[PDB]
RNA sequence: CAGAAGAAGCGCACCUAAUUUCGAAUCCAGCAUGAGAAGC
RNA sequence: GUUAAAACUCUUCUCAUGCUGGAUUCGAAAUUAGGUGCGCUUCGCGUUU
């Protein structure tokens, strides 16, 4: 059973073990917020899709009235929301509205977080949790809760074939979705660069507008593909953070980008607020800073110098909400433009596109969010595709997988006080149900039948062994790495390339420095040699890293 | 008779607090992990003894007053049946009158339990010479209990009370003199009917 | 139960609404190329139809089925190989008296275990197969004073008499291990003397309930049932 | 379609995570009622 | 070859009712997250009367 509470938005599934939340987030009253948080009850665990405020802004209040024990989302979406949660607490305080939760709530949220990658299929209180990644923003995923009683499918926010750093064709879970929870939404790309070519060659400044997270990474990828002579300049400490976010998190976005670097240099970004308002008084320029719907930021101590000046445009590249002053000057001594094309959300179309890719038609669509209009045209396209789709202004079949065991229980004996009977069979996972098998059955299956680099097995251990005894992996090294597989593959490849990673200023890795007499040359080889090590243990299946493994750190 | 006793005991846990787990299954399996597991239920709350420490605290005092108390903490010693003490917690003659429940915390155990390292220090190469792992139990976690007394008397709230203060110097299960368990007691007390449920 | 009849028996319960074989309602159970436009003309397309045509069908995005005991699996590393997802699995089915349980080599290991410690730990030696000396009165007095003062129980009897039925060995037996100082806590097991005494008193009192419980091990059968009986009147 | 505010670099590693004692003792194991009726 | 032979002391009716393995006893006693590592490197209070 499922129930939409959602002000705040919450999703929590009840299996009958425990209670599943997903995307606890509040976009925009703070009491009826926590009377709505108190609804909830005690949550086992809080599964963030992305790390939009829209989807996981409610996270730390749900730990200071002690209401999750785990909170699971992307690798990326955490360190994103590291960055948003102290920028909500910010503006909040800033405001001087009383805070809805505090610092230390986004701290002790950070305690409990855990952190898995797509594809990893988590096993907690009778469920299986799987994330695919569906190309909303970094670390953005649909969430597969696989119960006993049903599989759901939460979408979150499908993203577009706008999208250009993340891969677009959105992962489903290859196998069958009974419960679908979809979010119903709410080819300009070459004209943002074009309009800055004729802008920045009459002589002015294109100040780009945009969203920290996703809009400006867009943006800029745009510019440094596009050869803007004149040169791109990013204005905002969190949109430079995140920038440097993607950068490390560059094995998490599309298969062509996971080869870097990514945003091809160009940016010159500005660090410090005197550098702003140093160009904000300077005179040709790609400004693209980050306040969002031009509000507070780094924007509006340029919005003047762009306002007054009517050679530059003011490029609206995003949703201009109400009661900000962006949608009024949207809605002026400037060009204003608008250019809808760089969307992270996706249209109506790629929504049922996104419908019509899963194996098995789903049951009961719910759509969740967006504009309740455009939430009636979509409900009348995909029940003209003829599917059950429940609104969240209304309000049941009983899906029950099982077990079979398909073996005779009659040769059977009481050893212990207990009825036993030692059996050797092959258990198949058949949708809808799990299938005890004898041998009879591998028979009848066997006649119907019949990236990474590579090291040999004993190379493995052999390099380990050599990189133990002089002191480059260690037994915390060796720790790490297999707390990162453990949490995927790719992550392991952000692990391993942080620590080879040779820092251009310094010249100096993060990886453990030899024992002996070594000179420098034969160093490096050895720490390539680490490298490859153990990015060729990440090709190995995770049972077979941990005998691998356990021969040099006997706990991990 | 006809009126019964219930003190509701609401612990906040000040310093930390370890108090050791006694199921073999559950020890033996988190000993793999830890070296000193914490009490835990099974539905992932932690579970502390209260019986044991309100006795030995007003068992301690009444010693050092002077008032006639039986010792049961004595390798396997008869409790009097006389004391005040045998007619609050119990003697072998007569059940105790004060059903003393287990402190079940408010919260579960992967929100308030933290697993930490100790060390012994060699005191003269000032170097870790032994490391272990604890369970303990964070500072500010909430635990409840009912102190539910039959056939009250007068002094037996104020005692329980008095017990309370001697557990809140002292310290409530182990690691005590390492600063583990301080701990601070409020109380709500009623005289609940013994026929309140008869409806 | 609605009920409804086409030209298909149309039953509407809260738990599905079931047709076996084109009503204008919401159909969830199809109990089923002619046969694919009878699906396609239903609105809501159905969650399961129950049944070469599957192969198709399963290709128009639509679950099939083909035509006791809760069973639980404990047993979890599966494997694509011959299309389906699989793990080979030797184990164990036990039979609960309302589930079946899918148990490991872990389980039986585990009762192996534990019935074995209860095996090895029935028959001990010589089983119903240098005693100091004592008159039959002195006995009769320590006994009497060591029942008097909580030494020597109404349970310390019975449980030697148990034991000295089982023979002289396993009575000595239990009596060494009753009398045993533990180096590590120095504490035998003997119940503590009631009243005012002192160690070195105690000691000798439990020094005495040894000498006296091993010089009745030499007597008769017979004859330490008839000093015990007037003692602890079971046996 | 969601947040935002004189330069530069760095902000990483390593070990340890075990050991030991105890796991017993004691009380109780009674009492009461019914011993008939009916057919062949 | 027995004042014989022939005729099953058979049918009907629950050792049931009343009584809680309870009482006494704190997984805690012993063990410092300690040990190793320098906010350093680069930039004349210029110029102007
Ligand atoms: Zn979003
Ligand atoms: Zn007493």
């Amino acid at each position: 059973m499922i129930k939409f509470i959602g002000t705040g938005s919450a999703f929590l599934l009840e299996t009958g073990n425990a209670k599943i939340l997903i995307d606890c987030g509040i976009e925009q009253n703070n009491e009826i917020i926590e009377k709505k948080i108190n609804e909830i009850g005690k949550a086992d665990i809080c599964i963030l899709t992305h790390a939009h405020l829209a989807a996981s802004g409610l996270v730390p209040l749900l730990v200071k009235k002690r209401k999750v024990n785990k909170i699971i989302s992307t690798p990326a979406t955490k360190e994103l929301c590291r960055l948003l949660f102290n920028d909500f607490q910010r503006i909040q305080e800033e405001n001087n509205d009383i805070p809805l939760y505090s610092y230390d709530d986004i701290e002790s949220s950070f305690e409990i977080w855990d952190e898995i990658d797509d594809r990893n299929t988590i096993e907690l209180f009778d469920t299986k949790i799987t994330f695919y990644n569906n190309s909303h923003i970094i670390g953005s995923v649909s969430v597969f809760i696989e119960t006993h009683n049903g599989n759901y499918l939460f979408s979150g926010d499908i993203g577009s074939k706008l999208q250009q750093l993340m891969d677009y064709p959105p992962d489903m879970p290859d196998g069958n979705v009974d419960y679908l929870i979809l979010e119903s939404t709410y080819s300009d790309r070459d004209r943002l660069l074009e309009i800055a070519k004729t802008t920045c060659e009459n002589g002015g400044k294109v100040l780009i507008p945009s969203f920290a997270i996703g809009r400006l990474q867009e943006v800029l990828y745009t510019f440094s593909n596009y050869n803007f002579n004149f040169p791109v300049y990013i204005d905002s400490p969190m949109g430079s953070k995140v920038t440097n976010l993607i950068k490390e998190y560059n094995i998490y976005l599309k298969k062509k980008l996971r080869r870097l670097d990514l945003f091809n240099n160009k940016y010159i970004a500005i660090n410090t607020s005197n550098q702003s308002k140093e160009l904000s008084n300077s005179k040709p320029a790609v400004i693209i800073s980050a306040s969002g719907m031009l509000e507070g930021g780094r924007i509006l101590n340029h919005l003047e110098q762009i306002k007054n000046d009517e050679n530059s445009t003011l490029i609206f590249v995003g949703y201009q909400a109400q009661n900000t002053r962006g949608r009024k000057i949207l809605d002026v001594r400037c060009r204003i433009e608008k250019l809808n094309s760089f969307s992270a959300h996706a249209d109506q179309d790629e929504l049922i596109d996104y419908i019509e890719r899963l194996k098995y038609t789903p049951y009961k669509v719910f759509l969740v969010h967006g504009e309740k209009e455009q939430r009636e045209i979509l409900a009348k396209r995909i029940i003209s595709k003829k599917i059950r789709v429940e609104l969240p202004e209304n309000y049941e079949i009983l899906i029950e997988k099982k077990v079979v065991l398909n073996i005779n229980t009659d040769n059977m004996c009481n050893f212990a006080s207990y009825r036993l009977m030692p059996f050797s069979g092959f258990i198949v996972e058949k949708d809808d149900r799990i299938e005890i098998n004898d041998k009879n059955w591998f028979d009848m299956i066997w006649n119907e039948e019949y990236a990474l680099p590579d090291m040999s097995h004993d190379k493995i251990i052999e390099n380990i062994e050599y990189l133990f005894n002089i002191k480059i992996l260690s037994k915390n090294r060796i720790k790490e790495f297999w707390e990162e597989f453990c949490k995927g593959q790719k992550a392991a490849i952000k692990y391993i390339t942080q620590v080879h990673r040779k820092n251009p200023n310094t010249g100096r890795r993060n990886w453990n420095p030899p024992e002996g007499d070594f000179t420098d040359n034969e160093i490096e080889k050895l720490y390539e040699t680490a490298y490859n090590t153990l990015l060729s243990l990440i090709k190995y299946d995770k049972n077979k890293v941990y005998n691998i493994l356990i021969n040099f750190n006997p706990k991990l | 008779a006809k009126t019964m006793k219930k003190i509701y005991v609401t612990m906040k846990t000040l310093s930390p607090l370890y108090t050791g787990e006694v199921r073999r299954e559950d020890k033996e399996a988190a000993q793999k992990r830890v070296n000193f597991p914490v009490r835990k239920t099974a539905t992932n709350k932690v579970l502390i003894p209260f019986k044991g420490a309100l006795r030995s605290a007003l068992e301690i005092m009444l010693k050092a007053k002077g008032e006639n108390v039986c010792d049961t903490g004595e390798s396997r010693a008869r409790p009097c049946g006389r004391c005040v003490t045998c007619s609050l917690f119990g003697s072998m003659g007569r059940a105790g009158r004060a059903s003393v429940d287990f402190l079940i915390s408010n919260d579960t155990k992967e929100q308030i339990v933290r697993e930490s390292t100790h060390l012994r220090i060699e005191r003269q190469t000032k170097s870790a010479s032994d490391t272990f792992k604890g369970e303990e139990v964070i500072e500010g976690a909430t635990f409840t209990a009912t102190i539910t007394i039959s056939n009250p008397q007068e002094k037996d709230l104020s005692l329980i009370q008095s017990a309370l203060k001697f557990i809140e110097e002292n310290g409530i299960g182990g690691w005590l003199n390492k600063g583990y368990g301080r701990v601070s007691f409020e109380v709500k007390s009623e005289d609940v009917a013994t026929d309140r449920f008869l409806k």
